[PDB]
């Protein structure tokens, strides 16, 4: 542990709140008849709120003394005490997928400028090739590093300035 | 009537009386002015502020002597409630006189806010004649500035322009006398005087040439023995009046608080401003005044060249730049004291100066929001001042290369960079505080992405909090820095920090990571939209020429496409209300965080802080039922003031509304109609006004609805802090 | 008691001569141009300051500007 | 000759304007002494919705 | 607070039951009704401005429109104001009344 | 044009019930404008301030308060009706000024005349900063 | 004429309608609820309404006579109770449906 916090499992008030919520369904549960649909509904949700609190434990979460799973960011305390999956990891599975936006666009409108009448490919988009460049964005970063040691990614000076 | 202007006096209209009140202390832009008389007239208006000072706070002095409970409420400070000053109202009823007459007074009274009390009764005051004799002092020295302004304006006494033009004059002078021998002789007061009136020794000018504040006296000064001002200090067990637990220390490092005044200890803060006497007077010495030693400030900067070129010429160009801008002086000035009004409020609240203090809740409150709005209000003229710089008192052949220059280049930088850390810092904020809106909704509140702030946690952990359990340097006996300042600080500031309850470094959570964060966002988007209006002032692409139009002016026309809100006065105007918005969370965060202290629960903001409707719930509609019933159907409360203040409040916010949503034109076709109503009635003819109405101007409706906005902001606030905190005592 | 100066990039279009209500604007001889024609601003005593003649202009910037300044009867546009 | 080329593209220095440091086809070139004689004629508008402009010789110069 | 400090009880303790999203409308109203303000109280001249530095960045990295970035028209400026202003102030009324009446009382 | 033509303060004006929109307090104290023009037929017609009147075969006149609303009308009957209104301004003391057709040509058709007024040699920006002029008025200029 | 005097008429209204909101406001913060505008005090009750509400009351009798009852219980009568709950029953104006009527008006 660190930060002065234990972990979920071990905590009082983590299964305080399970059974507090669990009873809310029972009490609703005891209105309709057994084999009714809102009680199949309610069922399942039981069943769910019964596996989010197990699977939170099992994953070695860091709970506080109200009762819920704190998070922690730095990567060394992440990797020391094995919470690396929780903020460290959700970092490089976002700019991976951010990074491809960019990629593509950029793509697209570098290429489409080459043409006659631009504009009137923004708002009629060419949808092959929006396809074609969405389906090559896989290694973003190899063209970025490629683009960026050629010296092809910034312009020099060519741009408006205001004074 | 404007004599200063009279492009504004053969104006037949109205906007000449408005007009006339807003450029009355510009003093630039006046008919017939001069560089000298720029700053003759100045440094006379100068004097002007002071006189209203030191007679505002004579004020304060004579009407609680007059009418407070001061000898009162020293004896017991901790139950007795301060009073600020007496009512008389004759549109009361007998049931509001009977509820305002709170206090040991006669008639109804004000309670105080402000902490006066505590402030003058640590410093050795124990009588309402003392605040009497004191009431005239200040008032005579508020007359002797008003004649100052006077004569320093004659024919003679007229100060020349070299003369103030004298910068190494003027710090070795100000840092040293202004600064230094200020904070020695309050080290010789607390010494002399106070420390004796806490140790039950009543020192006054009778006798505190007979009085020594040691036993010893000056012999250990001389001889080098100056550890025995430290020899026995205050032991734990001291009341603050009494000499029950006293010692004859007059320096020490003890460090904390005392223990039953939660607050810091006096003798450590004689100690402290003696420190830095002897600072300000060595830096006193540095520059070059008439003789042959000292620096100059030119060399410096022409010197502070980096060889490569990373900033060109680097800081050349730059001493005539400053020393003849008077804006830039401003900026910089409003910069510095801008900050320091916001450590004035984060640094009392954590470390206590005053006596009683910490238990006065509602008192600790107000001085902290006042400060922090005050904060916010003069960081935004540093800024807006800074603007009017780069029209006015700029010259780019002059500043050529300089750093000055290299900013003004690549502005489009700054400004995309800026941009960009506010939409990443507001979308990841809001989208954290929604997400566990919505989560919690449906149930699960153990779904919510709650992170704790870890490198906060870090410092406190290494500045001695043994909670969080990282075992730091200064957490670990094993460190030198534990061993170092172990005989000194370290027993005490432990003690302290390691308290849960205190104000001094109080534990952290996930809720109060959202809030920093929050913060945040608003500080760098503030400081966007002010950064935009400055280095923009000059020119923009939609308006390549606006240094030759002014700071401030209404627009260049519907034309390319629209140019409404281009100024930088326009920018200043936006960034006012986001300046409010910013000091509105930090203040939010301040008062509830507190009260689930005060108040015993703070599992209350842990739990509730990390999702918005526990703001609205918890926070909000929670702690506004004492207040809402300060005028009930069935009687009234003592109350009843703030909440018409409350509402009060709600409505100047919504009046303003009008000005900044409703333009002008709609308004000057209606005027027109009113004119001829005016004109065709029978009898009214007869009357015709002097001055033409119009409507207000565009710029000045600008000016009227924030004015009308920001004043409803602080009432509803104020009324709303006081009150709740006030009713619950806690 | 407006300011209205024109500048060296006038072309001769007339367009903010047409535009411009209260005549504040006429056309005069000049050799710089294809047109030889230029503008003028002979009576700014009854310019109210309306600021169409500079969206008339239809150069990169503005060879006529409308510098505001100090109101008058004539500039607050009053009937009365 | 004069100046530049018909149909010839060239780069704007002029700092007032709203393409400064950007590239125009040059539509014609006048030769009897005017000011600005350069017409120039961009793809982009300008904020009002013009895309000509008459230049000079000095404030015009060759592409990138 | 009769009307509202009081009737707004049902409204706020909402969550965690079947009128949990009368308490989420209740306050997305008032997240547009303010985002309005923002369009009444200012100008399309700083908007345009600052649209400018922005395509600076978008032109550095060759990934810009053709179609040329223009800040919202005066007009549309304060349509789109009293459009959000009017769906903000309405849309409270019509959590904080469903929710205050279906919980009769 | 030739020569100014002086005002002719007796001529018959248009068909117009009346309206609100006419002249206040300032006309009879300040200055006032009046507008001519010479019509061939009976015709109708928008006014500036109200609703509509109908002219008269010949000459015709009106008053107003402010110069736009006699220019206003000038657009209209140049345009629509395709005429060549003048209008002067009169002054509470009595005195009159010819302001429009100056020269007699409009101001949209040049004239050899006519001199240049208030025409800067140079480009717009290309100008000092008001650091230099910042102790009296103009950087314009 | 017609903004002119439609001016003068909302200005009437604004001060003699709203400001009278203020004054009991202000009546009882000061611990004057005796000069404040309502049943138990000063009171400005509708007299042209009340007036209708009994003649279309005691239509039935004599301008309506096959009606067998009102149009509506709001004019007057008996509750008419559903389920335990009421659906209409007869509403009385007060000095405060004096002071609403005018603030719409
Ligand atoms: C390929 C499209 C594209 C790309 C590559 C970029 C890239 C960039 N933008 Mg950006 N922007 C875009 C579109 C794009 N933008 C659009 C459509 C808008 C209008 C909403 C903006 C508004 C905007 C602002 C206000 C700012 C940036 C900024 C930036 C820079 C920092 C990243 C950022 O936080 O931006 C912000 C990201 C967004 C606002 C999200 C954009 C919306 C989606 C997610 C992207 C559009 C993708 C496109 C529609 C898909 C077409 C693909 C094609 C095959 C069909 C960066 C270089 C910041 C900057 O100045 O840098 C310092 C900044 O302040 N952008
Ligand atoms: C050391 C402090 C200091 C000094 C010496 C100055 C000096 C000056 N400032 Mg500056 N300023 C300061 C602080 C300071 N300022 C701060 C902190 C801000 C940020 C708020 C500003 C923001 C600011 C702006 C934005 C401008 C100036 C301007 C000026 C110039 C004078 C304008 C004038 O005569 O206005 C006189 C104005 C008035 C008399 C009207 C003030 C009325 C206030 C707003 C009403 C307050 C509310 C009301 C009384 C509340 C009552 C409560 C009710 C319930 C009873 C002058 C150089 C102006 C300038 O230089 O123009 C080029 C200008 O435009 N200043
Ligand atoms: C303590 C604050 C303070 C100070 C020192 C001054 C000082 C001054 N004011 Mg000022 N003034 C103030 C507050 C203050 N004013 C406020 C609050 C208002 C608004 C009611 C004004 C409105 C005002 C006007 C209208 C005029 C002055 C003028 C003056 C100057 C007169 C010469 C003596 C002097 C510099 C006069 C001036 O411009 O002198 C040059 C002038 O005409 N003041
Ligand atoms: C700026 C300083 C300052 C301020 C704000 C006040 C404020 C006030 N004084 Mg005060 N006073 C002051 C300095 C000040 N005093 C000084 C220096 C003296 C010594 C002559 C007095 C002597 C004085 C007397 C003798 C009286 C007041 C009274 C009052 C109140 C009357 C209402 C009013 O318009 O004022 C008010 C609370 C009157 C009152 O009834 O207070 C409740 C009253 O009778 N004052
Ligand atoms: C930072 C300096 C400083 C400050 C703010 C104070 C403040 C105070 N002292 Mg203290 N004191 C100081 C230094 C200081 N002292 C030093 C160095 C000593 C050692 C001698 C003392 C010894 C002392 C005694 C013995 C007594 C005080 C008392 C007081 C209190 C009332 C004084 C009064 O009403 O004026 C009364 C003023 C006079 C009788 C005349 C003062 C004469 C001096 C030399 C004039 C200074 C004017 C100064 C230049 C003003 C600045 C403006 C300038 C441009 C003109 C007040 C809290 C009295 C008290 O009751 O406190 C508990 C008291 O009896 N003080
Ligand atoms: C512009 C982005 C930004 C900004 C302005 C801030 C600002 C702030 N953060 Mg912070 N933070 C950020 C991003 C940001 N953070 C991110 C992405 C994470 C990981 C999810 C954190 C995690 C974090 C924690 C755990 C804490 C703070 C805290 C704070 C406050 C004190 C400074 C500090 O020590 O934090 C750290 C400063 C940084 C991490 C700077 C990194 C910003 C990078 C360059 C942007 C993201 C790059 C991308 C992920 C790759 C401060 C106001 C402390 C606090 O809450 O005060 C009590 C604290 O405990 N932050
Ligand atoms: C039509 C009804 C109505 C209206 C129009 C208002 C209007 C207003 N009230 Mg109000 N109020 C009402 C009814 C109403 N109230 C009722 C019925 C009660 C109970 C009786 C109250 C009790 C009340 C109190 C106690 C207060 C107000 C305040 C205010 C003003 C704050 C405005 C603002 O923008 O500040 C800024 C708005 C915010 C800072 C956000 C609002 C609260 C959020 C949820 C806190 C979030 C902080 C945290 C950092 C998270 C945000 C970060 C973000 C990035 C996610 C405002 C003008 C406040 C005031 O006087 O102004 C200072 C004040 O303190 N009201
Ligand atoms: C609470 C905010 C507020 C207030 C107070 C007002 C008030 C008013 N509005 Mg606005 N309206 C508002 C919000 C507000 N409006 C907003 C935000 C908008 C934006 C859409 C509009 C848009 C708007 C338009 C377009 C128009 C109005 C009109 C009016 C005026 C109608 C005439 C009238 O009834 O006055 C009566 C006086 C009052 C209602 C004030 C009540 C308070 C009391 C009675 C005053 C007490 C005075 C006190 C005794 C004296 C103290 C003196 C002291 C110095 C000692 C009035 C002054 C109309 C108008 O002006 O033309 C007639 C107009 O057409 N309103
Ligand atoms: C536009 C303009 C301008 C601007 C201004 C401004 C606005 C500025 C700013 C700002 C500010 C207002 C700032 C402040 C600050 C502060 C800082 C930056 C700090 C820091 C840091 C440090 C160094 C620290 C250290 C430490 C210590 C001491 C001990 C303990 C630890 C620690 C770390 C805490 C001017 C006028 C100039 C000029 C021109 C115009
Ligand atoms: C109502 C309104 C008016 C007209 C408002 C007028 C004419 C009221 C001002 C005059 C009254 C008589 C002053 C009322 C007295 C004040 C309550 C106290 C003033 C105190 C000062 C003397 C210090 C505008 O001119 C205007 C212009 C631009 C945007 C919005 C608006 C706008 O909303
Ligand atoms: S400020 Fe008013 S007049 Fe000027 S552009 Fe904007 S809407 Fe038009
Ligand atoms: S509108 Fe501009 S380009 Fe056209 S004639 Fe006038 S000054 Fe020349
Ligand atoms: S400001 Fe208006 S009236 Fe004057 S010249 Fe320009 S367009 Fe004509």
């Amino acid at each position: 542990d660190i930060a002065g916090l234990t972990p979920c499992s071990e905590s009082k008030a983590y299964n305080k709140l399970e059974r507090k919520e669990l009873k809310v369904l029972d009490k609703r549960l005891k209105q309709y008849e057994p084999g009714s649909a809102p009680y199949l509904a309610l069922q399942a949700t039981k069943e769910r709120t019964e596996n989010r609190f197990k699977t939170y434990a099992k994953q070695g979460l860091l709970c506080g003394n109200d009762g819920l799973p704190h998070l922690i960011s730095d990567p060394g305390l992440a990797l020391r005490f094995n919470h690396a999956g929780e903020v460290f990891i959700p970092t490089f599975g976002f700019l991976y997928v951010a990074g491809y936006i960019g990629h593509v666009g950029r793509q697209y409108i570098i290429l489409s400028k080459e043409d006659a009448k631009p504009t009137d490919k923004e708002i009629i988009l060419d949808v092959p090739l929006a396809l074609k460049l969405a389906f090559q964005g896989w290694a973003w970063p190899l063209a970025s590093i490629q683009e960026l040691r050629n010296g092809s990614l910034l312009e020099k000076d060519e741009n408006i300035t205001v004074s | 009537f404007p004599k200063f202007s009279q492009g504004l006096a053969q104006d037949p209209s109205t906007r000449r009386i408005w007009y006339g009140l807003a450029t009355a202390h510009d003093f630039e832009s006046h008919d017939g002015m001069t560089e000298e008389n720029l700053y003759q007239k100045i440094f006379a208006s100068h004097f002007g502020q002071l006189a209203i000072i030191f007679l505002w706070t004579s004020g304060n002095l004579f009407h609680v002597a007059w009418q407070g409970n001061f000898e009162q409420w020293v004896t017991d400070p901790i139950h007795v409630r301060p009073i600020a000053h007496a009512i008389w109202d004759p549109h009361f009823g007998q049931p509001a006189v009977e509820a305002f007459t709170r206090g040991g007074a006669s008639g109804p009274v004000n309670i105080a806010t402000s902490g006066v009390y505590q402030w003058w009764y640590t410093i050795g005051l124990r009588s309402n004649q003392e605040l009497y004799v004191s009431s005239v002092f200040l008032a005579l020295v508020s007359a002797v500035f008003l004649f100052a302004g006077w004569l320093h304006l004659q024919p003679n006494f007229q100060p020349s322009l070299s003369w103030f033009k004298d910068a190494e004059s003027r710090l070795n002078h100000h840092l040293a006398g202004l600064f230094g021998v200020s904070s020695l002789a309050w080290t010789g007061h607390l010494v002399h005087v106070a420390i004796p009136e806490s140790r039950g020794q009543h020192v006054g000018w009778d006798n505190f040439l007979s009085v020594l504040p040691h036993p010893q006296g000056l012999t250990p000064f001389w001889s080098g023995n100056w550890a025995a001002y430290a020899q026995n200090p205050d032991t734990a067990s001291h009341a603050f009046g009494t000499a029950d637990g006293s010692g004859t220390a007059i320096l020490t490092f003890l460090g904390g608080f005392h223990p039953q005044t939660q607050s810091l200890w006096l003798s450590d803060m004689a100690h402290h401003h003696l420190a830095i006497a002897v600072l300000f007077i060595v830096a006193g010495h540095m520059y070059r005044t008439n003789f042959g030693i000292g620096h100059r400030l030119e060399a410096i900067l022409e010197a502070h060249t980096p060889p490569a070129g990373g900033l060109g010429a680097g800081h050349k160009g730059l001493f005539h730049t400053v020393n003849n801008s008077l804006h830039f002086q401003l900026g910089l000035a409003l910069a510095s004291v801008g900050t320091i009004t916001s450590l004035v409020a984060q640094h009392m609240y954590s470390l206590p100066p005053y006596a009683y203090l910490a238990v006065d809740f509602t008192t600790q409150a107000s001085l902290y929001t006042h400060h922090q709005y005050i904060a916010g209000f003069i960081m935004c003229g540093a800024f807006a001042h800074g603007a009017i710089f780069f029209i006015r008192d700029y010259d780019p052949e002059q500043n050529k290369g300089n750093v000055l220059a290299r900013v003004l280049d690549h502005k489009e930088a700054i400004i995309s960079h800026l941009s960009w850390v506010s939409l990443f810092l507001g979308f990841h904020t809001l989208g954290l505080y929604v997400h566990n809106d919505v989560v919690q909704a449906f149930g699960t509140p153990e779904k919510q992405i709650l992170i704790e702030p870890v490198f906060a946690q870090w410092i406190q952990a290494a500045q001695g909090k043994s909670l969080y359990g990282f075992d730091l340097l200064l957490a670990s006996s094993s460190s030198p820095a534990y061993s170092a300042g172990q005989s000194l600080w370290l027993p005490g500031w432990l003690e302290a920090i390691n308290n849960n309850q205190n104000s001094l470094f109080l534990t952290i959570g996930p809720g109060d990571f959202l809030v920093h964060h929050a913060i945040a966002l608003g500080l760098h988007t503030t400081t966007l939209i002010l950064v935009k209006g400055a280095l923009d002032a000059r020119g923009s692409k939609l308006m390549p020429d606006k240094k030759d139009f002014g700071y401030s002016f209404p627009c260049d026309g519907p034309g390319r496409g629209g140019t409404c809100d281009i100024s930088a006065y326009d920018a200043f105007y936006l960034a006012v209300f986001w300046m409010l918005n910013t000091i509105g969370w930090v203040t939010f965060y301040w008062h509830w965080k507190h009260l689930t202290l005060w108040q015993g629960n703070v599992s209350q903001f842990d739990e509730s802080s990390t999702y918005l409707m526990g703001w609205l719930r918890d926070y909000l509609w929670l702690n506004s039922s004492q207040l809402i019933n300060g005028y009930n159907p069935f009687g009234m409360n003592s109350l009843s003031v703030w909440a018409w203040t409350f509402l009060f409040g709600h409505l100047v916010y919504a009046t303003g509304f009008m000005f900044l949503i409703s333009w002008r034109g709609y308004w000057q076709e209606l005027i027109e109609t009113l004119v001829w109503a005016h004109e065709k009635t029978p009898l009214a003819n007869l009357v015709y006004w002097k001055d033409k109405p119009v409507a207000l101007s565009i710029v000045q409706a600008r000016l009227v609805g924030l004015a009308h906005f920001s004043v409803g902001y602080i009432f509803t606030y104020a009324a709303f802090l006081i009150a709740s905190t006030a009713g619950r005592f806690g | 008691a407006h300011v209205v100066k024109i500048y060296d990039t006038c072309i001769g279009c007339t367009q903010c001569v047409r535009a411009c209500p209260l005549d504040v604007l006429e056309m005069v001889p000049w050799d710089g141009c294809k047109a030889a024609q230029m503008a003028s601003s002979p009576r700014t005593e009854d310019c109210v300051g309306c600021k169409r003649c500079e969206t008339a202009c239809p150069t990169d910037f503005l060879s006529v500007r409308v510098y505001l300044g100090n109101e008058s009867t004539r500039s607050l546009g009053l009937a009365y | 000759e004069i100046g530049p080329k018909r149909g010839s593209l060239v780069k704007v220095l002029r700092p007032e304007s709203y393409w400064y440091n950007q590239v125009g086809k040059v539509v014609s070139v006048d030769q009897s002494g005017i000011r600005y004689p350069v017409v120039v004629r961009f793809e982009n508008q300008n904020y009002a919705g013009v895309s000509t402009n008459n230049y000079a010789l000095d404030e015009i110069e060759e592409v990138k | 607070r009769d009307f509202l400090w009081a009737q707004s009880s049902q409204v706020i303790q909402s969550y965690g039951s079947a009128l949990s999203a009368y308490g989420l409308m209740f306050l997305g109203a008032h997240f547009v009704w303010a985002f309005s303000l923002m369009f009444l109280f200012s100008g399309r001249g700083y908007w345009q401005e600052l649209i400018e530095s922005i395509v600076w960045a978008h032109n550095k990295l060759r990934v810009a429109p053709s179609i040329q970035p223009r800040a919202l028209s005066i007009t549309q400026g304060r349509a789109v104001g009293v459009a959000h202003y009017l769906l903000g102030g309405i849309a409270t009324t019509w959590s904080f009344f469903l929710a205050r009446i279906i919980a009769v009382g | 044009p030739w020569k100014q033509p002086e005002l002719d303060p007796d001529t018959p004006s248009p068909i117009f019930g009346g309206s609100t929109g006419g002249l206040l307090r300032k006309a009879q104290v300040e200055e006032f404008y009046v507008i001519t023009w010479e019509s061939p037929k009976e015709q109708i017609f928008e006014m500036p301030t109200g609703g509509a009147a109908i002219m008269r075969k010949g000459p015709n006149l009106l008053k107003f308060a402010r110069k736009e609303q006699c220019m206003a009308l000038t657009t209209q009957l140049r345009s629509k009706f395709r005429q060549t209104p003048c209008f002067y301004r009169v002054y509470a003391d009595g005195k009159v000024q010819y302001l429009h057709p100056k020269d007699g040509v409009y101001p949209e058709k040049v004239n050899a005349g006519r001199v240049g007024v208030n025409q800067n040699m140079r480009s717009i920006g290309k100008n000092v900063d008001p650091i230099k002029v910042v102790k009296f008025t103009g950087s314009e200029p | 004429a017609i903004i002119s005097h439609l001016n003068w008429v909302s200005i009437f209204l604004g001060f003699h309608s709203f400001g009278l909101y203020i004054h009991n406001d202000t009546m009882s913060a000061l611990g004057r609820p005796q000069d404040m505008f309502s049943d138990t005090a000063i009171q400005l009750q509708p007299v042209f309404a009340q007036w209708i509400q009994n003649t279309h009351f005691t239509a039935p009798q004599l301008t309506a006579p096959n009606a067998l009852a009102a149009t509506s219980l709001t004019w007057g009568g008996d509750v008419v109770a559903v389920g335990g709950k009421v659906a209409m029953m007869p509403i009385a104006l007060g000095t405060s449906d004096f002071l609403v009527h005018h603030i719409h008006a």
